[PDB]
């Protein structure tokens, strides 16, 4: 059971596309694309990727999502909901979420082995650990290597982020 | 055994950030020339347990939410975020010895935002809702000054490891290289829990009913315990003999009791800033001496010869 | 319109990226370093209509060492056959592949 | 807009196709696509009017969609291969939405449906940029991957996009819509000879450019933007009337101007790989847009005239305009037909 | 102050690294006899299984070339308990 | 006077004291008397396995000396 | 092929039918383009990392923060839609029919 | 392994309060409430203000983003073109900021 | 394609150096100092004929 | 030029600290001795194996065991 758990996620993953590509709301997609970026985070982390997830969290969840349900807010006027005393206010979000792991654990079902125990590919697939690196994550020093290595991409990066200021507040002028 | 350990975090850190409104109270009493409680227990000292069954009894304003789930995901999310901070904290040892601590912690408070942003939305109001607006712009803004300092200050550690930055600092503190980054490290941890003068929100969560409330008030007191202990981790780093761990325990604790009284010592000094006058602290007077200063850590190393190990 | 620009000059743009068997940082192999460089070397300078149908074998190997399909095939046969042997009860598991046999360093 | 920053600006937008021109990396191929569509997207709201911005959002999604199925192509690319160059693609998924994703940027059929939008909510010379610039990248791309394309998939999107150019130029009034439609149909015959002879590919493309550059000048220089509109330019500047259309008699493809040029040769080339239906059909519709474009020619140099009495008051007034290059590009995509072997030097 | 304590510490790092590169000849004969022990052991165990099957050479290589292939985590701990498994391949990823 | 503080932060210490000292006492005890393993680099985490493979109780912090060398 | 990698591409492909069937706003296609973004992160970041391909760790830092700025870029068109209508509505997107 | 347990456990303990606080004091039967601010009715305008100093945290955490792997970068053996290129980003930050500062985007939120 | 010749388990039996790892890392210099030949000879066979079956005695 | 300086050393001392860290950091690195030694100790420093060489008959300058003369030495680090 604990063998296929990255696997696991990433099945999470799709069904978390599948919160918020039906589209119920932009704010409840905001908050399935969050859950998603969280367990595809996951799946990155348990390859030894440690900086990307990080990243993952920092710049694509905390540094952009946060702008993205910035500027929902900002925009779609809400309006109240069901608001009854707790058998409905807490209630009915335990029993929907408990639906929800309930469609997560169902999914694992016979048209699921026929995929899983004929392409195994735990005990052959995650094979980051094969061998030693030695003292340094190697993924650690690939990205190390931005500055000496990645003049070009650098100069270009920093010219489309500068450009991407400069474009920014000519078109948010109205003027 | 390692759930015993999480719980020995987490239920004295619980009751650190209960008995922080009770040395709140009364160092602001003393400071105001008079007295903190002293009725309710000895000295106080049931003042903290009171006021938590006043408030876990309290009735719920029966809320006109915009949202169930936002509503009831903001402080989940702001207490397991309040949690897990502390997690890389080394102590000497930390609970999850980590590679990159200083990364997590920068993440996971980056992600300290939406509580306060689907508390917004979750209200029915449209001021609520500005104020949240308001108070997510605040946070994120000196969120930049949190990496930058912090990115700079670890261009003498090495790498983002927690635990490095006590080996670090075994013959200097890290205060006497980097002052102005520490001087700017601690505005802008006073200006990301929205603590005096940065408090304008008390100048976005009342939508919910007191006990909620009481769980957004102890993550955010929880924040703050949280970073003053990762600013004396990261700036006033204590003598460590591997053979006597309390020795670093009983240093870091009282340093780290030093600069939350320090917090209380500030918010019992100062007005509050107009909200433009600390968007302008920080675009306009803390980012170009960041700046100047992340260059400065960068060649400083370089020209000096003292770049710290990767290892 | 690809104006080599990088060959012209003498400059190294985007070439480091490239490949996996170009100079990594403190030496650090790929997981298909050889495989990768021999499709290389046996695919250099005769042009892709060539490289396509004379280089077929090393080629392969190289994509059986990115997606290790064969080997995954190979192993979910041995493994199914194993647990059908099992199973059927014809045969049991060995004392160095069920866990009491003290490992070797 | 300030013009060091529009300096800037352009400069980025040729820096970000230069990037995919020279680049050997498929990383730095997505990297200049992001930039050219970055930069110029301030060019088409020069003016900050709600069709510019319907327009950019339009142009924004469609581009982004094509950039994200450019680096999916890439990412399938480094599933099969391992590896980053810019060449064939070592998987025919990796190949079809990579040549998906250059028909989204180019606005070939049936990806055409944010063309004729764009290029009517913005200026005129931004809708020169977007038909003449724009396209210099995704060609560019096609050209290095050709060992990869499928056949059927490009001829399918060549005579699809022919077909919707032409049939797309009957209900219009709008010069820029036309322009659109005509950009449409060309993009058509530039891929359909991408996978026989890709130096006429270039030989098409260079001849679209300065035709479409020509008729763009001239509608600056005039300043209209509709038939009605250009239908007043008898009476205004005269020189100006007969150039628009004898450059577009060349846009239709039509001897012995130089917009013959690059479909005779195109069929030239498919002639000799055994395929004699299809540049039939493809020549076919192009007579197609010289019905449609033809009878444009008959509204402006002979009968929709009449003019308004206000008219009489720009004869005071010669253009301060800057036609730049107008003369040069006028001759250019007309009498070029007798130096049409010059074409070996795009090999 | 902090000149003096990176300098020493760098040296401090020089001489783990010395220690590594003292060590890793001896680390390196144990992981060639590792990898060989267990996939003989594999071979073994695959050439008493695989009897019913046809047309199954055992220890039949995917790859047509004769170099040594850098065994797969499957080659290895493929035909072993689960819980070997999970500490050989996320072991020092879960690792605290 | 300013002395009532102090027991206030008397117990918020020895609330922040506590977990550390749990730490440090459980890592002694999970351990054989001594500090965890850190293993951030992957050398340290394949010296921690021969550990565990030449202990033979499968606890890499049972340390064999020269007792289990001839 | 893979069975992880086919999760990703699975989800990608999810992600490209909601950016394909707009229901009512803007935002929805904005945030569907960024789990369609997210999604290349992922694949790109497992490819990497499997092959022990070292120079490209970098590569999805990039995929990344250009895409990201592209995000910011779309942000601000949406904002000045809703600047035009009061709404990110598509609908009010229709103008350019003639 | 022991992360996941953390999280869950503090996801657990998160939770329980959250449950506690929400049915704790609705064991009581205290009243049901009726008739339900600075607006009343109102909507919410737009401020383009805001949504700047979000764009701006965006555009300068990605080039943070950039500036990350610097204590890394530091060890690598080609130290003059890492040292280019790292004052490069922040002086390319320095130069966005200063763009941001001239344009007025830096006005009544300075 | 041929079989892959992986030698015997009576060709893989050594007296294992059966200590810790802080043993070892206590006596590396020495180590590094005393052991030196047939160690850098194992390691030049070992990176020139790039296959341990062949760097086995 | 030097008015200029006083006058925005009086309005504004945030951006003049700012400059002149920025325009030191800038500097100083090329103005210092001990910028070699950085580029030395990340170059001495051994993350790999020292892969030995096959002794084909004439190299002088390469040792046959790490306690030898010749070879790249390190007293200067362990002086300073
Ligand atoms: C090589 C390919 C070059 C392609 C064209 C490059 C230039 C075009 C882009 C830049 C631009 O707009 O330039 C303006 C452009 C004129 O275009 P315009 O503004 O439409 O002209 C209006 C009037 O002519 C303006 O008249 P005016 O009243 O302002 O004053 C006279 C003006 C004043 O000009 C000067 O004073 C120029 C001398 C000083 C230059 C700067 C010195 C510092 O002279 C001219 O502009 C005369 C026209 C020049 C010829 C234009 C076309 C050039 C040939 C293009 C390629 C043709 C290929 C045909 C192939 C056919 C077979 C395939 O060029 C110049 O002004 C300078 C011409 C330099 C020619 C160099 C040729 C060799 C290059 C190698
Ligand atoms: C880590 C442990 C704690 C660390 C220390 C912190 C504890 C002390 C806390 C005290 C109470 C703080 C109360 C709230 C403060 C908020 C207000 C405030 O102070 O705002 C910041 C104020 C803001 O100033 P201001 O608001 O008055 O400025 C007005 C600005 N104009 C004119 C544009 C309107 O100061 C700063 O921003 C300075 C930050 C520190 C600068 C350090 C510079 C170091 C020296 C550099 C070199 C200079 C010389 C040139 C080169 C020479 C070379 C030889
Ligand atoms: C009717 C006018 C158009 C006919 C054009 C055909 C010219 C030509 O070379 O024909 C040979 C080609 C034949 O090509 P082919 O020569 O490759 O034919 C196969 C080869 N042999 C004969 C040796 C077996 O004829 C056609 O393609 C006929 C169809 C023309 C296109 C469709 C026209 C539709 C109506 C308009
Ligand atoms: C560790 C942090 C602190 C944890 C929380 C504090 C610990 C103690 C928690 C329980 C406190 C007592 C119950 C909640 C308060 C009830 C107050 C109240 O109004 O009760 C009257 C209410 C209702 O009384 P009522 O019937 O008169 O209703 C009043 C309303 N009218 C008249 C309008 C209808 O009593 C209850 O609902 C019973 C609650 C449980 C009683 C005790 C059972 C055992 C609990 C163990
Ligand atoms: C404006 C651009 C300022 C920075 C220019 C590059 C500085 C630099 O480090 O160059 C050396 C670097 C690399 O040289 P190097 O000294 O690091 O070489 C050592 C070899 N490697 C990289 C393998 C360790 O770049 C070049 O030599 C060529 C790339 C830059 C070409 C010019 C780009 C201009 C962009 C304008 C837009
Ligand atoms: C609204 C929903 C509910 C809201 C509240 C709860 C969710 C939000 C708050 C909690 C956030 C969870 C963050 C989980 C990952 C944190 C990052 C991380 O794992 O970093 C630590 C470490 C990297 O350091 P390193 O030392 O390199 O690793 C060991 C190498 N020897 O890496 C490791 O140690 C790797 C350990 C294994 C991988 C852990 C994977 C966790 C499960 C997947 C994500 C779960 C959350 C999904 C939803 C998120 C919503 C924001
Ligand atoms: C007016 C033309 C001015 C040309 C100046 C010189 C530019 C140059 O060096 O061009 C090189 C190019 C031939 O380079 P080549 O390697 O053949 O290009 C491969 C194409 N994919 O040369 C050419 O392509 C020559 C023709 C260029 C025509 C450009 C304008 C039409
Ligand atoms: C193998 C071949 C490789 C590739 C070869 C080279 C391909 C070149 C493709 C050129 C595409 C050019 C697109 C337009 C120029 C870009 C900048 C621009 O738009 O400048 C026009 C400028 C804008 O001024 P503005 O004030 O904005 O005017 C609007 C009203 N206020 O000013 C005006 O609007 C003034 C009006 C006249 C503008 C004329 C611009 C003509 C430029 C193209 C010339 C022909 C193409 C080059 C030569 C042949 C090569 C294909
Ligand atoms: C890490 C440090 C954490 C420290 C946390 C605790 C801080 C406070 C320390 C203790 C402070 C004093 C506590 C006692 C206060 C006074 C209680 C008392 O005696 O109240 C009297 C009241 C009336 O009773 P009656 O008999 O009528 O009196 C008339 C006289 N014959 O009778 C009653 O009220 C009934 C008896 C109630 C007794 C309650 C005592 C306090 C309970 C605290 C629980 C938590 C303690 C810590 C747990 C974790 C550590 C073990
Ligand atoms: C070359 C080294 C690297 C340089 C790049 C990195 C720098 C790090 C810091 C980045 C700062 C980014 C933002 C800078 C914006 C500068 C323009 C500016 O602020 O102009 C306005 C200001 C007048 O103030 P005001 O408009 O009133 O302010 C509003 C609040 N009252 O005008 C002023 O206050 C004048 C500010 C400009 C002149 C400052 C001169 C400082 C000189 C220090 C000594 C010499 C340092 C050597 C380098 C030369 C620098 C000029």
């Amino acid at each position: 059971m604990m063998t296929y758990i990255v696997f696991i996620l990433s099945i999470i993953f799709v069904m978390g596309f599948v919160g918020f590509s039906s589209k119920p709301s932009p704010i409840y997609g905001g908050l399935g694309l969050i859950v998603s970026g969280g367990v595809g985070c996951g799946i990155v982390l348990n390859f030894g990727g440690s900086f990307l997830g990080l990243m993952v969290f920092l710049i694509y969840l905390g540094g952009m999502m946060v702008v993205f349900g910035y500027t929902t807010a900002m925009a779609t006027e809400q309006y109240p909901e069901v608001w009854v005393s707790n058998k409905v206010v807490l209630g009915t979000f335990i029993t929907g979420l408990l639906m929800e792991f309930l469609m997560v654990y169902y999914v694992l079902k016979d048209k699921e082995v026929e995929i899983v125990f004929k392409f195994n590919g735990m005990g052959d697939w995650v094979i980051y650990d094969t061998g030693d690196s030695g003292f340094f994550s190697e993924e650690a020093m690939g990205i190390a290597a931005l500055y000496s290595y990645g003049t070009w991409l650098v100069i270009v990066t920093g010219w489309s982020l500068l450009i991407g200021v400069v474009v920014i507040m000519e078109i948010t002028r109205g003027n | 055994m390692f759930m015993i350990n999480v719980l020995t975090l987490i239920i004295p850190i619980l009751l650190a950030v209960a008995f922080l409104t009770l040395v709140e109270r009364k160092v602001l009493g003393y400071m105001q020339f008079r007295k903190g409680p002293n009725v309710v227990g000895p000295y106080g000292l049931l003042q903290p347990i009171a006021d938590a069954i006043k408030l876990f009894i309290k009735e719920p304003l029966r809320p006109a939410t915009s949202s169930i789930s936002m509503f009831i995901l903001a402080p989940i999310l702001a207490l397991t975020l309040a949690l897990t901070m502390w997690i890389p904290l080394p102590m000497p040892y930390p609970l999850i010895n980590m590679n990159l601590g200083v990364l997590f912690m920068l993440a996971m408070s980056s992600l300290a935002v939406y509580s306060i942003l689907w508390s917004g939305w979750a209200s029915n109001s449209k001021y609520a809702l500005i104020g949240a607006l308001r108070a997510v712009a605040q946070t994120i803004s000196y969120e930049v000054t949190l990496a930058i300092i912090l990115l700079s200050v670890l261009l003498m550690n090495g790498s983002f490891t927690l635990s490095t930055l006590i080996i670090t600092q075994e013959q200097v503190w890290l205060i006497f290289p980097a002052w102005p980054l520490a001087m700017m490290w601690f505005i802008s941890t006073l200006a990301e829990t929205n603590r005096a003068p940065f408090d304008l929100t008390e100048g976005f969560n009342v939508e919910y009913a007191a006990g909620p409330f009481a769980l957004f008030f102890m993550a955010e007191y929880a924040n703050i315990i949280m970073m003053n202990i990762f600013t004396t981790t990261l700036f006033l780093g204590a003598f460590h003999n591997p053979y006597m761990p309390e020795l670093y325990t009983i240093n870091f604790t009282i340093k780290s009791l030093l600069l939350s009284i320090t917090f209380l010592w500030i918010r019992a000094s100062y007005p509050r800033f107009r909200y433009d006058q600390l968007m302008h602290l920080l675009w306009k007077n803390f980012l170009p001496l960041t700046l100047a200063l992340c260059m400065w850590h960068v060649s400083l190393p370089i020209l000096l010869s003292s770049i710290p190990p990767q290892t | 319109p690809f104006f080599d620009v990088q060959k012209k000059l003498g400059v190294d743009l985007d070439h480091w990226m490239t490949i996996q068997s170009a100079e990594q940082p403190h030496r650090i192999p790929a997981r298909c370093h050889a495989f990768e460089k021999e499709w290389i070397e046996c695919a250099h300078g005769i042009g892709s209509i060539r490289a396509e149908k004379e280089c077929k074998i090393e080629f392969e190997d190289f994509r059986e060492c990115l997606l290790r399909q064969k080997t995954m095939k190979r192993l979910n046969a041995i493994k199914r056959q194993r647990d059908k042997l099992i199973k059927e009860g014809k045969y049991t598991p060995p004392p160095h592949h069920s866990g009491q046999e003290d490992l070797r360093p | 807009m300030n013009p060091i920053i529009l300096i800037i600006i352009l400069m980025t937008v040729m820096l970000g196709t230069i990037i995919v021109m020279i680049s050997t990396h498929w990383l730095l191929i997505w990297i200049g696509f992001e930039m050219n569509m970055l930069a110029i997207i301030p060019i088409m709201m020069k003016k900050h009017n709600p069709r510019a911005t319907e327009a950019s959002t339009k142009y924004f999604l469609t581009q982004s969609t094509a950039s994200m199925l450019l680096m999916m192509a890439i990412i399938i690319n480094l599933m099969f291969s391992g590896q980053w160059t810019v060449m064939k693609l070592f998987n025919p998924m990796a190949s079809m939405l990579m040549t998906m994703a250059l028909a989204m940027k180019l606005g070939m059929a049936p990806f055409h449906f944010w063309v004729p939008e764009v290029t009517q909510g913005i200026p005129l010379s931004s809708g020169l940029i977007l038909l003449t610039w724009q396209k210099l990248a995704p060609m560019s791309v096609l050209y290095q991957i050709l060992p990869s394309i499928n056949l059927d998939l490009i001829l399918t999107l060549s005579i699809l996009s022919i077909t919707i150019g032409g049939w797309g130029g009957l209900n219009q009034t709008q010069l820029r819509k036309i322009m659109a439609y005509s950009s449409i149909a060309h993009m058509g015959w530039m891929t359909a000879v991408l996978l026989y002879n890709p130096t006429m590919t270039l030989l098409n493309l260079i001849i679209y450019i300065i035709m479409t550059s020509t008729m763009f000048t001239l509608f600056m220089a005039n300043s209209t933007t509709t038939t009605l509109s250009l239908s007043h330019t008898w009476n205004k500047a005269p020189i100006m009337t007969i150039l628009v259309l004898i450059t577009l008699l060349s846009m239709g493809g039509l001897p012995p101007l130089s917009g013959f040029m690059p479909k005779w040769m195109i069929i030239q080339e498919m002639t000799k790989n055994d395929s004699i239906i299809l540049p039939t059909l493809m020549a076919i519709t192009a007579l197609l847009n010289l019905y449609f474009y033809m009878r444009l020619t008959y509204s402006t140099a002979l009968t929709m005239f009449p003019s308004t009495n206000n008219m009489k008051m720009k004869w005071q007034f010669p253009t301060t305009k800057r036609m730049t290059l107008l003369p040069t590009m006028t001759v250019l995509s007309t009498m070029l037909l007798p130096l049409t072997p010059i074409l070996s030097i795009l090999e | 102050s902090m000149m003096r304590w990176n300098r020493e510490r760098r040296r401090l790092q020089i001489e783990d690294f010395e220690a590594r590169i003292a060590l890793m000849p001896l680390l390196q004969a144990e992981k060639d006899r590792r990898v060989l022990q267990m996939l003989r052991e594999n071979l073994e165990e695959e050439a008493t299984i695989m009897k019913d099957v046809p047309g199954w050479k055992v220890g039949e290589s995917v790859f047509h070339t004769t170099r040594w292939v850098t065994p797969m985590m499957g080659e290895l701990y493929g035909l072993r308990t689960g819980e070997e498994i999970l500490s050989s391949t996320y072991g020092f990823i879960w690792y605290t | 006077m300013w002395f009532e503080v102090l027991p206030g932060i008397a117990v918020m210490g020895v609330c922040l004291f506590i977990p550390g000292m749990a730490t440090a006492r459980i890592h002694r005890f999970s351990n054989g008397g001594r500090e965890k393993r850190v293993a951030h680099y992957s050398y340290q985490w394949y010296l921690m396995e021969r550990d565990r493979r030449v202990s033979g109780v499968n606890r890499y912090y049972v340390s064999k000396g020269l007792e289990n060398i001839d | 092929m893979s069975l992880v990698y086919m999760n990703i591409m699975m989800a990608f492909t999810v992600s490209l039918t909601g950016l394909l069937m707009y229901r009512s706003h803007l935002m929805s296609s904005l945030l569907c383009l960024e789990g369609m973004m997210l999604s290349l992160f992922i694949l790109a970041t497992l490819m990497i990392l499997n092959s022990h391909f070292t120079l490209a760790s970098m590569m999805p830092i990039i995929l990344l923060v250009f895409a990201a700025c592209e995000a910011a870029l779309g942000l601000s068109l949406l904002v000045m839609v809703s600047n035009t209508y009061g709404t990110d509505y598509v609908q009010n997107l229709n103008l350019l029919q003639c | 392994m022991n992360l996941m347990i953390t999280l869950l456990t503090n996801f657990t303990l998160a939770t329980l309060l959250v449950t506690i606080a929400f049915w704790l004091p609705q064991l009581n039967v205290y009243s049901e409430k009726t008739s339900p601010d600075p607006m009343g009715s109102a909507r919410l305008p737009f401020s383009m203000k805001f949504f700047l100093v979000a764009i701006t945290f965006l555009l300068f955490d990605l080039e943070i983003a950039l500036l990350l792997p610097l204590p890394w970068a530091s060890q690598t053996t080609n130290l003059n073109t890492m040292l280019t290129m790292a004052l490069l980003l922040i002086f390319l930050l320095a130069v966005s900021l200063a763009y941001e500062w001239t344009q007025k985007g830096l006005e009544w939120t300075e | 394609p041929g079989i892959v010749e992986l030698p015997s388990l009576e060709d893989l039996k050594v007296q294992e150096v059966k200590v810790s790892s802080s043993v070892l890392k206590a006596a590396a210099h020495h180590y590094g100092a005393q052991c030196d030949k047939p160690n850098k000879e194992f390691m030049l066979c070992r990176w020139e004929e790039k296959d341990p079956r062949r760097c086995l005695e | 030029v030097a008015a200029f300086l006083k006058n925005v050393w009086a309005k504004e001392p945030v951006l003049v600290a700012s400059f002149a860290i920025a325009g030191l950091a800038v500097i100083l690195p090329t103005l210092s001795p001990y910028t070699k030694y950085s580029l030395m100790i990340n170059r001495a420093t051994p993350y790999n194996y020292p892969v030995p060489l096959r002794d084909d008959g004439n190299m002088p300058d390469v040792p046959s065991h790490p306690q030898d003369p010749q070879g790249p030495s390190l007293e200067w680090l362990k002086r300073l």
